[PDB]
């Protein structure tokens, strides 16, 4: 077979796959690279998942996401909490706990909503 | 003010005619009963 | 509804009415369309059709 | 005869005797009184409108132990 | 022509009066509908038979 | 919490179908409950019948709130939110300020963008009772919905003849202490069904001396309702009115809440049936 | 053993060798393969519960009618045995001595639940998820097949996390997310 993981993003209703396969480090969305994302001043919020740990964890492996639903910004927000589930998922699997570890620290310590859904849920007051 | 005129009015007239056919069916189905079961309580004597 | 009428103030004076299709579905006509001037809307009680006729009785 | 009550003391005097040993009011009675004495109004009031067979049939008991439960008792 | 529904009714001077009467007839009685806030020997022989479904009772319960 | 409250609605779903089913039997144990007491035959039925006179000792032991509000009637005091439609308009946002000052212990809420069923989830899991959402038509309002939120029905009013107290009279300002309610008129079953969920949705138990009555006509097919205050004068009693004025008229009673679409429809106003008029509650 | 001919039978009226009188029916052996309960014991434990129900609803009924403990009684052990599930109702009354049974008490048991709530293909599916140790009640697991769950458990009876066969739902359905090891 081939050593692969799937993991989820979601922000207001956008929805956004990463398949995460080991392989020589490309990164893909919707059919073209990650650097044409496209509202241009949020490719930054996309590319914070890969400047905060480094390229070479990403140079080992292969991520290919597929986004839908929701507008420009929210299909940001989707985009990169899928590619954070994505790289701390497959370190899981496929190495180290304790890569895993050091991962959802850095994510975490910047960012939490990196990994978990930010859901403002309502309230009655 | 024409609408609440007519429709009052004719529920009245059609409810009135109900009570009016029912007191005519129950008084011939009352008097003629007593008699046609008078008349066969006899018969079946003789 | 449409070519029943001529003028809004004639479908004033005939709203609130009874209404019924060829098709058996009833209905009442209910506020008199402005814009153009003859028609109004009319509340069915099923999808009437556009093969349809509506019509009021009176005496 | 067109009471209700005194009649229907009469007829299970024999009950409330048998089975206690006075509470003949239908609302102290208790135990093994209470659950006969039920069976009796019931099978009155149901048998004067039932049909003879439903209204009494018989548990099924063997044929020797039901002829000798019945000579044993006309002895 | 026929209509198919009888129309609402206007408010009026005499629909207001009976209505102020009716509350005036029900204040004076105080007759007024509320949600009410809920609150919170034998014989020898029918204690023995209590005491023993007693016993009973908790053992199965 | 979710499999919870499904797991309840297809309990009562079920236990009430069988309530329907026995009602018959219900009837079959009284009959003889008469003829036991006063000493008259059986019918052929029950008097064959074995299974029914073998364990009428048990039914014998056996012997109003509406029963989605039984469980909870004078416990606990509810909690309502009262909420606008979605764009709503200056007048109907005035509306809807005064109606929640209307009932005790409601909270106004506005609504942009809060989808129905996000409503309904979030005042179930935060535990509100019920809800009243409210619909404009260029600042004058025409409907009301009120529905009652543990799984239970949803009356929908359509309501009439306006005014406001905001925009009629600055006399002065309401109360807000527990008032009195009237109920006046309401006789056949469905009648007794909305003083039921009325009635509900007031408060607590309200003091004896408390100057503020609220009334419920039924007249005619038409709920009418008005607000009062007073006194106690000597030779008899001076009313003095507030609140909005405006004949309510209910015309749609579902069963689940007001998001489904889909629940069963206890009655429903029909207006093109032959003798639509002739009758009251049809 | 032979299906022996006339003259012997009609000597031979009573024997059989299979079915007496005191096996009563093979009910036991029989309410026992359709649930798929393990233990002659656990039919006979539950008949010895169930009889304790049946005597005490017998010397309810025996107490008079307008007696509010015999109300109080019967109305509370209702509602004790309908919160547990092995009555359906609580209206009636006469439930307690005429639908209260060990067939009931049996389907409340925990793989029946399962293959009721369709965590299972059948009765035999459940008891071998179980045993192989799939279930959880809330936070800790069951591999016992004999647990009885009360309706408020029902609501909590779940697959256990990370399983193969919690995987194979979410993989069939198009939803693995590998961040949960779901």
């Amino acid at each position: 077979a081939v050593p692969s993981v799937q993991t989820f993003g979601k922000k207001k209703s956008a929805t956004a796959v990463a398949h995460v396969k080991a392989g020589k480090g490309l990164i893909k969305v919707n059919g073209s690279p990650i650097t044409l994302v496209e509202p241009e001043i949020l490719r930054f919020k996309v590319y914070e998942p890969l400047l905060l740990v480094g390229l070479d964890k990403f140079s080992n492996i292969d991520i290919r996401v597929r986004v839908t639903g929701g507008g420009h910004v929210s299909q940001v927000y989707a985009i990169r909490q899928a590619i954070a589930k994505g790289l701390v998922a497959y370190h899981q699997k496929y190495v180290d706990e304790q890569s895993k570890n050091e991962l959802k620290k850095a994510f975490t310590s910047y960012d939490r909503t990196l990994l978990i859904a930010d859901s403002r849920r309502p309230e009655p007051k | 003010f024409e609408a609440r005129q007519r429709i009052e009015e004719k529920n009245k007239e059609s409810s009135d005619y109900h009570a009016k056919m029912a007191h005519i069916v129950n008084t011939i189905n009352t008097e003629e009963g007593a008699e046609k079961n008078k008349y066969e309580r006899e018969r079946k004597l003789r | 509804i449409k070519d029943m009428f001529s003028s809004a103030m004639e479908v004033a004076r005939f709203e609130g009415a009874q209404i019924k299709t060829v098709s058996g579905i009833r209905g009442e006509i209910k506020r008199a369309l402005s814009k153009p001037e003859g028609h109004y809307r009319a509340a069915f009680e099923d999808k009437i059709l556009m093969s349809d006729i509506v019509i009021l009785r009176s005496w | 005869q067109n009471d209700l009550e005194l009649q229907q003391f009469l007829r299970e005097s024999h009950l409330l005797s048998a089975f206690n040993n006075i509470v003949y009011q239908d609302d102290q009675v208790i135990g093994k009184a209470r659950s006969r004495t039920l069976e009796m109004r019931l099978n009155r009031l149901s048998r004067v409108n039932g049909h003879q067979d439903k209204i009494n049939k018989l548990e099924k008991v063997p044929m020797h132990i039901r002829r000798g439960m019945i000579d044993k008792h006309v002895k | 022509f026929d209509r198919t529904a009888k129309p609402v009714p206007v408010i009026t001077s005499e629909v207001t009066e009976s209505l102020e009467d009716m509350i005036r007839r029900r204040i004076q009685d105080s007759n007024f509908d509320d949600l009410q806030r809920r609150t919170l020997a034998l014989s020898e022989e029918l204690q023995k038979a209590h005491s023993e479904i007693s016993e009973l009772y908790a053992n199965l319960v | 919490m979710l499999r919870r409250q499904a797991r309840e609605r297809r309990e009562y779903l079920y236990r009430k179908a069988q309530e329907l089913q026995d009602s018959q039997l219900q009837q079959k144990r009284q009959i003889i409950k008469q003829a036991l007491a006063q000493g008259k035959p059986l019918p052929k039925e029950l008097a064959e019948d074995e299974s029914l006179q073998k364990d009428f000792r048990y039914d014998q032991s056996l012997k109003q709130v509406d029963d989605e509000y039984a469980a909870t009637s004078g416990i606990m005091d509810p909690r309502i939110i009262v909420t606008t439609s979605r764009d709503p308009s200056t007048r109907l946002s005035q509306f809807a300020k005064e109606i929640k000052l209307l009932f005790p212990n409601a909270v106004r809420l506005n609504r942009g963008n809060y989808v129905m069923p996000n409503l309904v989830d979030a005042c179930k899991k935060s535990g509100t009772t019920d809800l009243v959402v409210l619909h404009e038509h260029r600042g004058v309002p025409t409907s009301l919905t009120i529905s009652h939120f543990p799984h239970g029905p949803t009356a929908q009013f359509s309501l009439h003849n306006v005014v406001m107290r905001h925009d009629i009279i600055n006399a002065g300002n309401q109360s807000e202490v527990n008032p009195h309610l009237i109920f006046d008129n309401f006789t056949t079953a469905l009648g007794k069904r909305v003083v039921c969920i009325l009635k509900h949705l007031f408060n607590a138990g309200p003091k004896k001396d408390s100057e503020r009555v609220i009334t419920f006509a039924n007249r005619g097919d038409f709920i009418s309702v008005r607000q009062h205050v007073y006194v106690r004068t000597r030779e008899g009693v001076e009313i003095a009115e507030v609140g909005p004025r405006f004949e309510m008229r209910l015309f749609e009673l579902r069963l689940g809440t007001l998001e489904n679409k889909d629940a069963d429809v206890e009655w429903q106003l029909r207006r093109f049936i032959r003798t639509a008029n002739k009758k009251d509650y049809l | 053993v032979r299906k022996l001919k006339h003259h012997e039978q009609k000597l031979l009226k009573k024997v059989d060798f299979l079915e007496w009188k005191q096996d009563q029916g093979h009910r036991d052996t029989q309410v026992m393969r359709t649930y798929h309960i393990q233990n002659r014991e656990d039919y006979h434990k539950y008949n010895r519960i169930c009889g304790d129900i049946r005597r005490l609803a017998n010397k309810l009924s025996l107490l008079p009618p307008t007696d509010p403990f015999r109300r109080k009684h019967e109305q509370l052990l209702l509602d004790k045995l309908y919160a547990m599930g092995v009555l359906t109702t609580k209206s009636k009354i006469s439930d307690l001595e005429n639908k209260v049974t060990v067939s009931a008490i049996c389907r409340r048991r925990l793989p029946v639940i399962m293959h009721r709530l369709k965590m299972a293909e059948t009765i035999q599916d459940a008891v071998k998820f179980i045993e192989q140790g799939h279930v959880r009640v809330g936070p800790n697991l069951i591999n016992d097949p004999a647990y009885l769950v009360t309706r408020n458990m029902e609501d909590y009876v779940t697959w256990v996390d990370n399983s193969k066969i919690k995987k194979t739902l979410l993989r069939y359905r198009n939803q693995i997310d590998d961040f949960d090891f779901s």
